[PDB]
């Protein structure tokens, strides 16, 4: 039923939904994850 | 007439993403607001930034004024097309009225642009077109604007075009393909670094090679590698007055880690300050280290994370969430073991994935026009 | 009619299993 | 009411006219080619 | 619960499983536990001691664990417990893989022809 | 009165190349289907299903139906006078005043052409006489003074079954026509006989209709009553459904090439619900690659938000937003977020989009999910490290994923050999899994093992050609 306006017009997705999750997070980051121990 | 409004794009920027400096876009972009004549940055800064506590009449007597001015445009372009020229006075009021967009909001662009749309005469009369509605397009997330107006410039402007503007047009196309995650296209695009030097588009050169840097990171081959920052030294100089970045490239030649994680997560300082990044940055770092890590693969077969310990520090556990959701991710190609420590470098394509996409192409496309050839059954 | 509705069809369908037979062995002998 | 079933499901069965037109047409494309 | 690996479940259920006679029903129920234990005894296993005969099976030592090493062909080690010496009787199958599919070039040449 | 014209026009150019047209299509002709009209007219079914049908308001009321049922006679060839008789009564809408003589008083007009005259022999003028008036119909359910003409009017439409096996008297091949209609018109009368209740007596309709096209016409009848039987025991419980599991033989040519797409997506719904995994999501696979186009919007989003269900319940699923209509966007909203609680190991969130949207996981229907999801929580967990490491122990992914004792660990390795991911061990004092993975497997052999399969498929494909080669 195409009756509209309109006839004018896992692989890493799953993945990409949870790494779209973390979008600003840490999910890698060594220099900042690993190394936050011995700076104090 | 682009560069500090290319600043204005860094500061609204500097508006978006940088809370720690809450205020700064009000700061040195309320600064460009008293200079300039430029009524947008309490415009938009009055929708975007913050409650604005007084500056009404200060900036609206510059709104008056703004207004004077775009009165005598509005006396200047009938008391002037009383001179036979052709788009000449629409070319006057196209760049001071362009330059009211950049001074206003978008009625601007629509006394401007739309204004100046239609009699489109000349080149140079659809260069500011096309290059001063790329401006704005670039200023804000629209991509119909910056792809729609260079595929009239790939239309209109050529017919083979000028070699210079259209290298330029190449330039802007690659401003978009690092908008956007177009490796090749950012870096290929990038490859001329000749007629370049700093336009009235060009705020900076020096960002144009964090721009071809940032993605020649990514997508060059390492005999592409020692071919362009090795074999070309017309970027070398200057980018030899940024020998962090040229020690990360020549590092990238070695693989040493551990300025890779130093240097690495400078440019993620950078890639935070930096736009066009927040919506695509999220791929670049752990597909930066894989650009890594696969060539560390390619080392040696059996390693131990010890020997990659001394290259990563505490990469133990780091290598556990990273290396296995990289394998999770379907990329690295290897095997892992805990105490007998397998490591696996293997994928020999004679394998069977060579032989496998051509039936994977033709089992959806034997049933697509195989169901194609059923139609005219019934 | 189904006296002989039922036995003529036959009659024309046996020559046809006939040269439905041969025209491979025709063409058998074009290829020769 | 009887045996008014088969015949037509015979005339069914005249494929043969089909696929041997197509033998018939091929006989005289290949004997044609020949002569 | 049983499915996603609680044997004990079971026995945590059993407290209050009556339930107007689900009683039969609850001893089949250690039946379809003990019998699958005569499976998962040593599936994959290197080997168990008498303790996990403590564990996983219960009612400690009766004659029907004596029983379990003596009905399947087991090796009742010295407090020690085997499937066998090898667990999966020398798996080769055939070692020559190649006749057969010899067979197969013979029906399958015959496919290739007959058609075109 | 200028757009009522349009159905004027191509009403007439229906009933022209149909009537006319696969009449003169029928009379001696279809050694299989020369009855080209048959499928046109179709066409024109969809193009009544694409527009307005004819007379559903057109500005007037009822004009076509009380017009074009009559005088056709099949007789002296003036009998294109009688078209046009059809076409010069145009001047009742177009001059004079129309007036309302459909649905009440269609009751003699579907008897007017069969009281013309003994009009003609074939049984397609009959159906065409009591489908292409009353299919207009039929799609106005608003269920008051015409879902009893859709009723009664398919009851005429069992009258067309009553003319349908009873005409000529047997084995002219008309439902090669007819069941091209007897189709499309039967899944109505599942729809209105279902507009209202469950239908328990048109179940019999359909068995003794699906008995009728058994042998001496297996020509699309078998595959779409078939479809109405599977949708009757889909829409209805749990209990018929081991007929295919002993009656299988649910293999036309597959004409339709849309039935046969959607009908192995619906008996994939059905062994997907028995139980079963492998065969299918393959068929959700084949049933998904054999989705038409997207001509139909919704329909596929829907019906795919359905398909890969059993892919949600693999643990092995990427997440649809390339196949997310941004209308189904607003409706996949617990759907996006299911699936993220599918790939996030959270038990919180795993009862809490339960918790959140179990009124639409009762729109889905199928909590088949959720007695096997957190089952799917576990087996992508152990999926996943099971892949990664060769000698993991079993306290490292336990209490990772808080399992919080050893001997359920040791449960879930059991039950992961019995299911048959890995072959891990046990290094057997408390637990303390002692495994491999497994690669140097073999490569080379075993690869061209499955060319056999690849390319004797292959000749299958090429014999596939060569009769489509026997086309012409």
């Amino acid at each position: 039923m195409s009756e509209k306006k309109q006839p004018v017009d896992e692989d890493n997705w799953d993945d990409d939904n949870v790494e779209d999750d973390f979008s600003n997070q840490l999910r890698a980051e060594l220099e900042k994850h690993g190394y936050k121990m011995e700076t104090s | 007439p682009k560069n500090p409004d290319l600043r204005i794009a860094q500061l609204r920027f500097l508006l978006s993403l940088p809370e720690h400096r809450g205020d700064a876009a009000v700061r040195d972009e309320l600064m460009a607001a008293v200079r300039d004549n430029n009524m947008a940055p309490y415009y938009e800064a009055l929708c975007k930034s913050l409650d604005w506590q007084i500056d009404v009449d200060l900036l609206n007597k510059m709104k008056k004024a703004n207004e004077d001015e775009l009165k005598r445009l509005d006396e200047e372009l009938e008391d002037a097309e009383k001179n036979l020229g052709e788009s000449e006075i629409r070319d006057a009021m196209m760049a001071k009225a362009e330059y009211l967009c950049r001074i206003g909001d978008k009625e601007g662009a629509l006394t401007a642009f739309r204004k100046t749309y239609d009699k489109t005469v000349a080149l140079g009369h659809r260069l500011d077109i096309v290059f001063y509605l790329l401006r704005i397009g670039l200023f804000y997330m629209d991509n119909d604007l910056i792809t729609r107006n260079t595929e009239k410039a790939k239309s209109l402007i050529e017919e083979g075009g000028d070699w210079d503007r259209r290298n330029r047009l190449k330039v802007y196309q690659g401003l978009y393909c690092v908008a956007i995650r177009d490796f090749k296209q950012a870096a290929e695009l990038f490859l001329d670094t000749v007629s370049t030097f700093t336009s009235y588009e060009l705020m900076d050169y020096k960002t144009f090679v964090t721009y071809t840097v940032y993605v020649s990171m990514i997508a060059l081959e390492r005999p592409d590698l020692r071919e362009k920052v090795i074999k070309g030294a017309e970027i070398l100089e200057v980018l030899h007055s940024l020998p962090a970045v040229r020690q990360y490239l020549f590092s990238l030649y070695e693989c040493r880690y551990s300025v890779f994680f130093q240097s690495l997560a400078v440019v993620e300082q950078e890639m935070k300050k930096d736009w066009l990044f927040a919506p695509h940055y999220r791929y670049y770092v752990r597909e930066m280290r894989i650009h890594a890590y696969s060539q560390l693969l390619e080392s040696y077969r059996s390693l131990t994370l010890g020997y990659m310990a001394e290259a990563f520090g505490v990469g133990v556990e780091f290598i556990d969430q990273e290396l296995s959701r990289f394998i999770a991710a379907g990329r690295l190609h290897c095997k892992i073991d805990k105490v007998n420590e397998i490591v696996e470098t293997n994928r020999p394509d004679s394998k069977n994935w060579q032989y496998q996409e051509t039936i994977k192409k033709g089992d959806l496309l034997l049933n697509r026009v195989q169901k194609l050839s059923r139609v005219i059954n019934m | 009619d189904l006296y002989s509705r039922y036995k003529k069809l036959q009659q024309e369908l046996e020559f046809l299993e006939v040269q439905e037979e041969y025209i491979k062995d025709e063409q058998k002998n074009l290829k020769k | 009411y009887l045996s008014k079933i088969e015949e037509l499901q015979l005339i069914v069965n005249d494929k043969s006219q089909n696929l041997r037109r197509l033998q018939a047409q091929r006989n005289e494309l290949n004997a044609k080619v020949r002569l | 619960y049983l499915m996603e690996g609680s044997y004990n479940k079971v026995f945590l259920a059993k407290g209050n499983i009556p339930a107007e006679s689900y009683t039969f029903f609850i001893d089949i129920l250690l039946d379809t536990i003990r019998d699958e234990i005569a499976g998962c005894i040593e599936k994959a296993y290197e080997k168990i001691l008498f303790t996990e005969a403590t564990r996983i099976l219960f009612f400690n030592t009766p004659k029907k664990m004596t029983d379990y090493a003596k009905k399947r062909g087991w090796v009742l080690g010295p407090n020690n417990y085997y499937s066998f010496a090898s667990q999966q009787q020398k798996p080769e199958d055939t070692t020559i893989p190649s006749t057969e599919l010899a067979k197969q070039v013979i029906e399958y040449a015959r496919q290739l022809e007959m058609i075109v | 009165p200028p757009p009522p014209p349009a159905p004027q026009d191509v009403e007439m150019k229906e009933e022209a190349a149909t009537g006319g047209g696969s009449t003169g299509e029928a009379d001696g002709k279809t050694a299989a289907a020369a009855a080209e009209h048959s499928q046109r007219e179709l066409d024109t079914v969809t193009l009544e299903d694409i527009k307005e049908h004819v007379k559903q308001l057109e500005k007037a009321v009822s004009g076509k139906e009380p017009r074009f049922v009559l005088r056709a006679l099949r007789m002296l060839p003036s009998t294109s006078r009688r078209l046009n008789h059809y076409v010069l009564y145009k001047a009742v809408q177009g001059f004079f005043t129309s007036n309302n003589a459909t649905r009440d008083f269609l009751l003699p007009f579907l008897e007017e052409p069969m009281d013309t005259e003994a009009d003609l022999q074939f049984r397609p003028r009959t159906g065409k006489a009591a489908s292409t008036p009353l299919l207009p119909e039929v799609e106005a359910y608003l269920q008051l003074l015409v879902v009893i003409f859709m009723m009664n009017s398919k009851r005429y439409k069992e009258a067309q079954k009553i003319s349908d096996d009873l005409m000529q008297k047997i084995s002219t091949q008309n439902r090669r026509a007819l069941d091209l209609v007897a189709a499309k018109c039967y899944y109505y009368h599942a729809r209105v006989y279902e507009f209202l209740d469950k239908l328990d007596v048109v179940r019999s309709f359909l068995h003794a209709r699906l008995r009728t096209a058994t042998l001496r016409h297996d020509a699309d009848g078998q595959a779409t009553l078939l479809n109405l039987l599977l949708r009757n025991y889909l829409h209805y419980s749990l209990y018929d459904q081991a007929e295919k599991l002993v009656s299988k033989s649910v293999f036309p040519e597959q004409a339709n090439n849309n039935e046969w797409a959607r009908y192995l997506y619906y008996t994939g719904r059905i062994k997907a619900i028995q139980l079963e995994y492998s065969e299918a999501r393959r068929t959700m696979t084949n049933a998904l690659r054999k989705a038409p186009q997207h001509t139909a919007v919704g329909f596929k989003q829907t019906v795919h938000k359905l398909l890969i269900v059993v892919e949600l319940l693999l643990g092995e699923i990427p997440d649809r937003l390339q196949f997310r209509q941004p209308s189904l966007k607003r409706s996949l909203m617990p759907y996006f977020l299911l699936t993220q609680a599918v790939r996030t190991g959270n038990l919180a969130k795993f009862n809490q989009v339960l918790d959140q949207f179990g009124e639409k996981f009762q729109a889905d229907g199928t909590y088949t999910l959720i007695i096997r999801l957190r089952h799917n929580v576990i087996k992508t967990g152990v999926r996943m490290i099971s892949l990664s490491y060769s000698r993991i122990s079993l306290a490292d992914i336990a209490q990772k994923l808080q399992l919080d004792s050893p001997e359920d660990a040791e449960f879930i390795v059991a039950k992961a050999i019995r299911d048959g991911v890995i072959e891990a061990s046990i290094n057997h004092e408390k637990g303390y899994v002692q495994s491999k993975e497994m690669i140097d497997i073999y490569s080379t052999r075993e690869p061209q093992l499955a060319f056999h399969q690849r390319i004797s498929f292959c000749l299958d494909i090429h014999n596939m050609s060569v009769k489509a080669m026997r086309f012409p």
